[PDB]
């Protein structure tokens, strides 16, 4: 059912507004999908004038609906099963030794477009840390999203540590605990225990002038 | 065509010492920041290392301050591990890593402190 609006290429669509230690931004991106390959091409502006935070740190917020899942793992698609009627993605992240992002957000066709539209708001963020002070790489590692159904809640919930590289050769991790409800109420698929596999590449694009990132993401899902 | 290897791996008494290697073809290691990981069995695969791309900043994970050493040879476009003070718990296999467009990793050496 919600899987055959992805046998193709769709587009998509990305707005944020946002709060970190109270300096209010907004984001929006487009782009377009490929959940025949798990591939993604985004590119993202920052409409408010400078990011108050470094562009690595929202790319988990800003579609896992264009994962590629195998043949022998379609029935454990719950990102799929949802649509068109969506979910509500969210999460808290927490970055270690420093701040955390909650977020909330809701994916959904409108129209023929994906539409991911999120809030989020960020508290406890040292002002000389990672984050605040600008000091992550712009590039972004591959990591494993691991899915679990949450049978109570009709969805599913998500764990996963993403490894921000940092401009001193360490490494800042953001733990991730992710939460997703459909929005319609009719039926959707419960997956068995199982991972995504994810990776990204940042880029920019040389004849913006706003502040802006580039993105191109493969997930593929996988563990069954 | 990027590429790491790691090697130096082997067995090593405790409070011995021991130097890893890794590596690179396809970049050059002077231009982006590089970093060792390892994994013992069972557990998690931990950041131990890394080296900024300017190579003016080192940095260690807490349980191995002041006992490793990370460095590179440009020239020889090499990444080293120095560990000294071995410990059993120091026990895994050692990965190096950079971000060229995606993340790299090599395919590992194995490092047993008994």
């Amino acid at each position: 059912k919600g899987e055959e609006l992805f046998t193709g290429v769709v587009p998509i669509l990305v707005e944020l507004d946002g709060d970190v230690n109270g300096h209010k931004f907004s984001v929006s991106g487009e782009g377009e999908g490929d959940a025949t390959y798990g591939k993604l091409t985004l590119k993202f502006i920052c409409t408010t004038g400078k990011l108050p935070v470094p562009w690595p740190t929202l790319v988990t917020t800003f579609v896992q609906c264009f994962s590629r899942y195998p043949d022998h793992m379609k029935r454990h698609d719950f990102f799929k099963s949802a649509m068109p009627e969506g979910y509500v993605q969210e999460r808290t992240i927490s970055f270690k030794d420093d701040g955390n992002y909650k977020t909330r957000a809701e994916v959904k066709f409108e129209g023929d477009t994906l539409v991911n539209r999120i809030e989020l708001k960020g508290i406890d963020f040292k002002e000389d840390g990672n984050i605040l002070g600008h000091k992550l790489e712009y590039n972004y590692n591959s990591h494993n999203v691991y899915i679990t159904a949450d049978k109570q809640k009709n969805g599913i919930k998500a764990n996963f540590k993403i490894r921000h590289n940092i401009e001193d050769g360490s490494v800042q991790l953001a733990d991730h605990y992710q939460q997703n409800t459909p929005i319609g109420d009719g039926p959707v698929l419960l997956p068995d225990n199982h991972y995504l596999s994810t990776q990204s590449a940042l880029s920019k694009d040389p004849n913006e002038k706003r502040d802006h990132m580039v993105l191109l993401e493969f997930v593929t899902a996988a563990g069954i | 065509q990027v590429q790491l290897v790691e090697s130096g791996g082997a067995l090593v008494q405790p409070g011995g010492s021991l130097r890893l290697s890794c590596a690179a073809s396809g970049f050059p290691v002077n231009r982006y920041s590089m970093r060792w990981y390892r994994q013992a069995p069972g557990k998690e695969r931990e950041w131990v290392a890394g080296m900024s791309s300017a190579g003016d900043r080192s940095s260690y994970e807490d349980s191995v301050k002041g006992r490793f050493t990370i460095s590179r040879d440009d020239a020889r476009n090499t990444v080293y591990l120095q560990m000294n003070s071995l410990k059993p718990e120091d026990t895994a296999v050692y990965y190096c890593n950079v971000n060229v467009g995606f993340e790299y990793w090599g395919q590992g050496t194995q490092v047993t402190v008994s």
